[PDB]
């Protein structure tokens, strides 16, 4: 199986900015490669179908390049209507493995945590933050719970988090440790 | 890396299968053509070959029945079921307008249309732009191959194009668009145009880069054996032309009417260039079986064809006398409506500047088989038409000798009295008969119209002159008699149908009113 | 023009079978390479599977291979992925999708996806959620219902996880009575808080 | 009380300023009429005089290419601008039809429309009505005066009103509203309208109550004194007709075109009636300054003009040969193409197959070598006296001696020489004038087929005439008296050019039409 | 300056009611009166211009009369888009003089007002100021009188009273009376009691929170 | 077509002058006689001032005569008003209108009325208005009280436009300290004084003031 890497994970970009995502394979696939772009619910829809090849009914904006090992999508003048996952497809030979994704997401300004505590199951909630990469923490605890993450708000562009497990809930980002109970 | 190239041009709205000259389909085993065969054909060669092209280059519209109902969006439809990569726009894409191109084909399509040298202007420029593109990068196999577009520069004089469209020369437009592409690192050019087989070989020669040529607008077939059917062609297929950079250049031609495929097979070395190149337009004839598919959507769409036959196409003031006693034996108004329609069915809309200024028209009284009646509140219907020209044929131009055109009009009463199909109802034709005197010397007057004078004025018929003139297919065929004409034609070219070139005028004639002028008198 | 329905996707148990299929309507069938993707709840595409257009070249993720078979009927211009052995990694949504490519030598990725159909391999039975309360910030948590589909309202609504017993959780949260249908279980809680 | 009543009538769309004969402005130093000088002389005569009643007798709609382009559009707006006071139907405002008048002109116009002599019925009834008024009570000054207004009963055959309208009697019609006016404390009643002088006398002399005439379609100059151009008097202005109630009515007309403005002021008592009259048409030439600011309008609407002026209305094959050298002398492409515009035009009378036309109407030839552009500019040069073309009845000895003075003077380049169309006449000039006509067939109708059969004396024929040739125009002075019917048709230019873009590609040809022996 | 009367001030009237409304000047005017509408919030319509002429786009309902020093508007088969305030204007001289105004308003059956009271808030209390409102809801016709009632003594001063426009549907009227004292002068008394009489009430109703 | 553009009005301190303009479009601004008229918050129309076209004869109010002059460009199109000494009687709304008449020796009234420019005369300072509750005691009515605001426009909603049924908001009434005073009131079922949260939302444009009061029943 032709394994293949796309980088970065996640990109956050303003309106207007290019983007850039890099895609390597395991081994040369030519110009084999295809860039797909996928909205919250909503099937995948073909950008690009071939190394620098656009597909019909797409902006030119969209740009493929590369070949053999490495390609690139490059986003120049991004809009509003671009923020979505895009993945790279290796369409060399069976089986044709997909790319682990790269969201584009609208960049604001940094915005601390609001944190809520909830007892019962205990709740941390956390509103309003930038960017999504916060961390929670219970000290009772490890393990034995789960965080849910909102997609980011159509209008204030923000994330929000909710973790479930004294039970003091710590939480860090790089938008402040807030502990409360 | 092998490139095979398929390619058609100048369809002309041959949807269904059609026989052996384009005419309607009679007999279902000796029949060629149509949009089921084609796809069969292109679906064998793609199933069986890896680097497989279509193209079209042009003259998809006009011509039948389809594009007067549909108005083209049959040929975007049924060109995108046989999935097209790329189509140039020809000199009768531009029939209906600008507007008639734009919502039926340029936004239905789903493959790319093309032409370099023609520019918008004025407040076309925002409504066009982008529907239609200089050239295409498609991707084939793991390579890339890069195609330009143009058309004739004569389209303007060929079709209606409008003011707000510049066609620019050939050439000029065509050299900015490959080094664009070769700057672009496509090395494999193609120059898809419809500007005629010397514009392709002067495309050949002159444009540096374009390493094959498909073109059209010429109707014209390219051969390497023996024929496969009544086309003689006028070369090798593929025929090559000497570059003014020593490379050789293939250039192709598929005839026209759908009748043929032409296949090439090219040979690309790591630079671009070509190696060999061979192939041979194959004949969709009945060995072919039409898909089942494509011709239940054919049937299909058939249901609007008939419907629209019940359809008033217009009215007319007098009575339509296409009786035989009268088409037959004299000056019939019908027979004059008919060579008006073939004449400024023509004029209107012509496939080449050779036929752009014709006005003679000859049409044999025994095309004629019913008349239409007033008494129905003027009404014609396609029903009539239908009845009036039940044979299906099509309106060619043929260009003939003064002494052919004569000796054409003296069989046409060679037997007078016997009630016979060869007494030609005539357009731009003043012929006076004396019937008294023996055949072959009957025709005492013959007046054409001129047509490189400035003013058309009826002057008398030169032997060793060459006039140009519009014919039914039955009659440049032979037909009735007539063996003089088929003998000695110097050149043909087949036409629109009969019924859709009527029905066309009579459209564009809301109430026609033809009268007995003395096109034809007896002394 | 161009369209793919999938049917067949619904809740089955682990170590049972399933046959999803994909009707084709506007497009001649049997001239495309047609796959089938998958794409976990919140997860990214998988292909799992693939058909060349005379069924000679069959393709299979190494995840699916032994269990799965596609297939297809250009007759009925369908295509089939018979599902056996399934586990709890092979709930997904499934997309029916069509190469772009017209040439069987090559592939161009894929231009059409049909509207994905849920498949959901769990042992867990369809029951009714349990609704419990929870600048101020107030909300309703949605413990143990199943299937995924559930509806809150009224704000945060937060993507379900599920738990180690297969039964799906929810949160819901506003800043200051919650409304919770399900309609698997036909059943609607106002709960205030 | 005294009331000065401004009027024009017939202007025919006449908006920019034209030469002395109402033509095209060539030199603009010596240019008469237009709405920017009209304005100019109404605002001076508005701000001089209290009480002043500017009216429109009608016929503005049609005459330039301004109703070409616009179709009332301009007409309505400049009236608007220039604020007339009321307006009366012409013939000529039914010229595109009910549609045509309703929505550029009925629903635009700030100004009562008026006609008491018009009906609707049907489907029109409830669409028209309310848009023209029979009568309108405009108060002028301290008082108030009645317009009531009326139309030719020859409006349907002059024109296109439709099935819909009766235009009946104008005594018969202005009598009630006058009745009505009466009851409705109006002592002064206006009757404006357009039926020509003849009718303006009779309703003075005949309907009772009415105080001053004002009318049109008769291009009647009435003037006092010496006129100040060449325009010939018909009478004194005002003309005084004395009614059977004993009255001295005024009936005043002011020429056609915009040149000039009728300007007459009329004393009355406190009971209404016309103590005297007196006055003139002022005329309007470069000494009145054009005002800027309608200059201005008419220079921004006058773009679209020349837009449209430039586009191209098809193409041509051929050389269209409109040189006077071939149009006055033998048959030419042109003339051919004019009759055929002209019988396509009727057909599409529903069965008239026969067209004559001067070749004096025939100025200009048309290039191909232009890329075979036909341009609005090109017809307009051809046919610059902006006639119509005229459905006539005549009888076979007419169309014969019409044919005979065609060729009765052949060899002196005039104009009488005619193109044809559904007629084919032989020649034969060594005869003696009179008879030269040898042999004349023209197309049969009533026929089931059509062809052409010769000319029967003793029967009547339906023919298309210029209104040139329909008036005694170079010479045909046994044509003018002779029809039998005679109703006005569409614009000659309007014609052509409608021909021209049905038929994309023209290829009109010397068909043999007109031979010599 | 030609003084300008107008009667009657208001007047009400259903659909389908014949309306008029008199303008008499202080001298002879000839036929020179305007007749105007003016719908709430959008500028005065000309209607008649001479003392009998109407306007372009007026309906025929609408008719002018009179001569001299009296003029009449008549508005035959009222319709709702005809309640407005209309409007006299002599055009004689400058000055340009309007008339008072005459409101044609919808008549409909009467209504008795609900009263409500509402004490001082405390904020404004720790503002430093008092304001009692007195709320008549929904009540017709128009005519409504308020008093205020403080420990048994009525105050003619102190009190501002607003008044909405007809309702929408219910076509009634509704009043605000707001009776303002200094936070000191609050403190003192408790009554503080809000009397309504009005037509569309056998008895005065009397409203108070005594605190 | 024919238009009329008022500007130029605004806030004015007592014994301060100010000019209106008035922009004429669609008709021959030199062809009319051209007035200034007022009205007064809840009051009448008031005729201020005339001009003719060739400004020969003017006229005033005994009102404005001495203070106020009219004046015009027909150049420009435009009508002029030089307020001069203003008071608390002239805060009113100024239409601009054209006179129906296109003869200068009659008045047939004004056929063409402008969108008016509002003129404030008055020395109190922009200041945001103190939202306080008017408390409820079948239905129970309960409101919001504007109190001490300047200038006059204020909006006032409530629950975000969820009641618009029964909501009664009075005009407003210029204060005897020269601040502007508004109440707005709602009727609403007595068992949903419990449950449903009541919020008067009032709005000053002029001093970029959003106020936000819950009332209850207290
Ligand atoms: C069809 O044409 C091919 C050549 O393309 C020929 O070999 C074959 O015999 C033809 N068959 C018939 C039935 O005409
Ligand atoms: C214009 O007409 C007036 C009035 O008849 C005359 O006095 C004058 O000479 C005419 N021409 C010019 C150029 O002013
Ligand atoms: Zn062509
Ligand atoms: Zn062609
Ligand atoms: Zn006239
Ligand atoms: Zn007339």
């Amino acid at each position: 199986d032709i394994q293949m890497t796309q980088s970065p994970s996640s990109v956050s970009a303003s309106v207007g900015d290019r983007v850039t995502i890099t895609c390597r394979a395991t081994q040369g696939i030519s110009r084999r490669l295809a860039w797909y772009q996928q909205k919250p619910g909503k099937a995948p829809k073909l950008l690009i179908y071939a190394a620098s090849s656009l597909q019909s009914g797409v902006p030119s904006r969209f740009s493929g390049s590369g070949s053999g090992t490495d390609f690139t999508l490059t986003i120049s003048s991004l809009q509003p209507e671009d923020f979505a996952t895009y993945y790279c497809q290796q369409a060399n030979s069976f089986p044709l493995t997909f790319g682990g994704g790269t969201k584009v997401e609208i960049k604001r300004t940094v915005a601390a945590p609001s944190v809520f505590i909830f007892p019962p199951s205990v709740v941390c909630l956390l509103n309003n933050f930038y960017p999504r990469e916060a961390k929670v923490q219970w000290k009772v605890q490890s393990g034995n719970s789960q965080e849910s993450v909102t997609e980011q708000d159509s209008k204030d562009s923000t994330y929000s988090l909710s973790s479930t497990l004294v039970y003091a809930c710590e939480v860090t980002h790089q938008g402040l440790p807030v502990t409360k109970s | 890396w092998e490139l095979t190239i398929l390619h058609t041009n100048d369809v002309h709205s041959r949807l269904e299968q059609t026989s052996e000259d384009s005419s309607k389909c009679v007999n279902a085993s000796r029949c060629m053509g149509g949009v089921a065969r084609l796809f069969t054909k292109v679906q064998q060669i793609r199933r069986a070959e890896p680097n497989v092209l279509l193209l079209d280059a042009g003259d998809q519209y006009q011509g039948t029945i389809w594009f007067t109902v549909y108005k083209g969006a049959e040929v975007a439809h049924f060109m995108n079921a046989l999935r097209y990569d790329a189509m140039a726009l020809g000199n009768h894409e531009f029939d209906n307008g600008v507007e008639g191109l734009i919502e039926p084909l340029l936004k239905e399509a789903k493959f790319p249309i093309l032409s370099a040298n023609i520019k918008a202007k004025g407040p076309l420029a925002s409504q066009i732009s982008g529907l239609y593109l200089p050239y295409k990068v498609l991707p084939v196999g793991d390579e890339v191959v890069g195609i330009v577009g143009y058309t004739s520069k004569e389209t303007p004089f060929l079709s209606n194009p409008g003011t707000n469209l510049v066609f620019e020369d050939e050439i000029t437009a065509l050299q900015p668009e490959v080094d664009k592409l070769k700057t672009l690192n496509v090395n494999k050019i193609i120059a898809l145009g419809h500007s005629g087989f010397e514009m392709d070989k002067l495309i050949a020669q002159k444009v540096r880069g374009v390493d094959v040529v498909v073109g059209g607008h010429s109707n014209t077939f390219l051969y390497t054996g023996n024929p496969p059917s009544k086309e003689v062609p006028a070369g090798k297929y593929p025929f090559i032309v000497t570059s003014d950079d020593g490379r050789k250049v293939p250039v192709v031609q598929a005839y026209a009417f759908g009748k043929y495929l032409g296949y090439l097979k090219i040979e690309f070395d790591e630079r671009g260039n070509v190696i060999s190149s061979h192939g041979n337009p194959i004949l969709l004839n009945s060995s072919i079986p039409e898909d089942p598919s494509i011709k239940a959507d054919i049937n299909k769409w058939r249901i609007k064809l008939d419907n629209y036959s019940t359809q008033e196409l217009g009215k007319t003031i007098v009575y339509l006398d296409g009786s035989s006693q009268s088409c037959r034996f004299r000056e019939c108004n019908m027979g004059n409506l008919i060579c008006d329609a073939m004449i400024n069915n023509n004029l209107r809309h012509t496939d080449e500047m050779f036929w752009n200024h014709v006005s003679m028209c000859i049409l044999n009284g025994g095309g004629i088989r019913s008349p239409i009646d007033e008494r129905n509140n003027g009404t014609i219907t396609w029903e009539n038409l239908a009845a009036v020209l039940p044979f299906g044929g099509t309106f060619d131009l043929v260009q003939l000798k003064g002494s052919t055109l004569k000796k054409a009009f003296e069989h046409s009463v060679h037997r007078y009295g016997q009630s016979t199909g060869e007494f030609l109802q005539v357009g731009g034709i003043h012929v006076v008969y004396d019937l008294s005197r023996k055949p072959g010397d009957r025709v005492v007057k013959l007046d054409v119209l001129c047509t490189k004078c400035r003013v058309p004025s009826y002057d008398p018929l030169k032997m060793d002159e060459v006039y140009k003139v519009i014919l039914p297919n039955f009659l440049a065929n032979g037909g009735d008699g007539f063996q003089m004409i088929k003998d000695e034609l110097l050149r043909h070219d087949s036409g629109d149908q009969d019924i859709n070139v009527v029905s066309t005028y009579i459209s564009k004639m809301k109430v026609i009113y033809p009268a007995v002028e003395g096109r034809i008198k007896f002394s | 023009e161009v369209q793919l329905v999938e049917s067949g996707g619904g809740l089955v148990q682990p170590g049972r079978s399933l046959r999803l299929s994909c009707a084709a309507s506007g497009f001649t069938f049997d001239d495309f390479a047609m796959h089938w993707v998958r794409q976990a709840p919140g997860k990214g595409l998988e292909w799992v599977s693939g058909i060349s257009w005379n069924s000679g070249n069959i393709g299979y993720a190494d995840s699916v291979k032994g269990r799965f078979t596609i297939s297809r009927d250009n007759a009925k211009n369908s295509l089939y992925l018979q599902m056996n052995s399934l586990r709890a990694e092979d709930t997904a949504l499934y997309y029916c999708a069509k190469d772009k490519s017209g040439s069987p030598y090559y592939y161009y990725g894929m231009d059409v996806w049909g509207q994905g159909t849920m498949v959901t391999v769990s042992s867990a039975s369809t029951k009714g959620p349990s609704v419990f309360p929870l600048t101020a910030a107030l909300g309703c948590l949605v413990k143990d219902y199943f299937p995924e589909p559930v509806t809150v309202s009224w704000v945060h609504t937060f993507p379900a996880v599920l738990q180690s017993s297969g039964l799906y959780s929810l949160s819901s949260v506003v800043t200051v009575i919650c409304n919770v249908n399900h309609k698997p279980s036909n059943t609607k809680v106002d709960k205030r808080v």
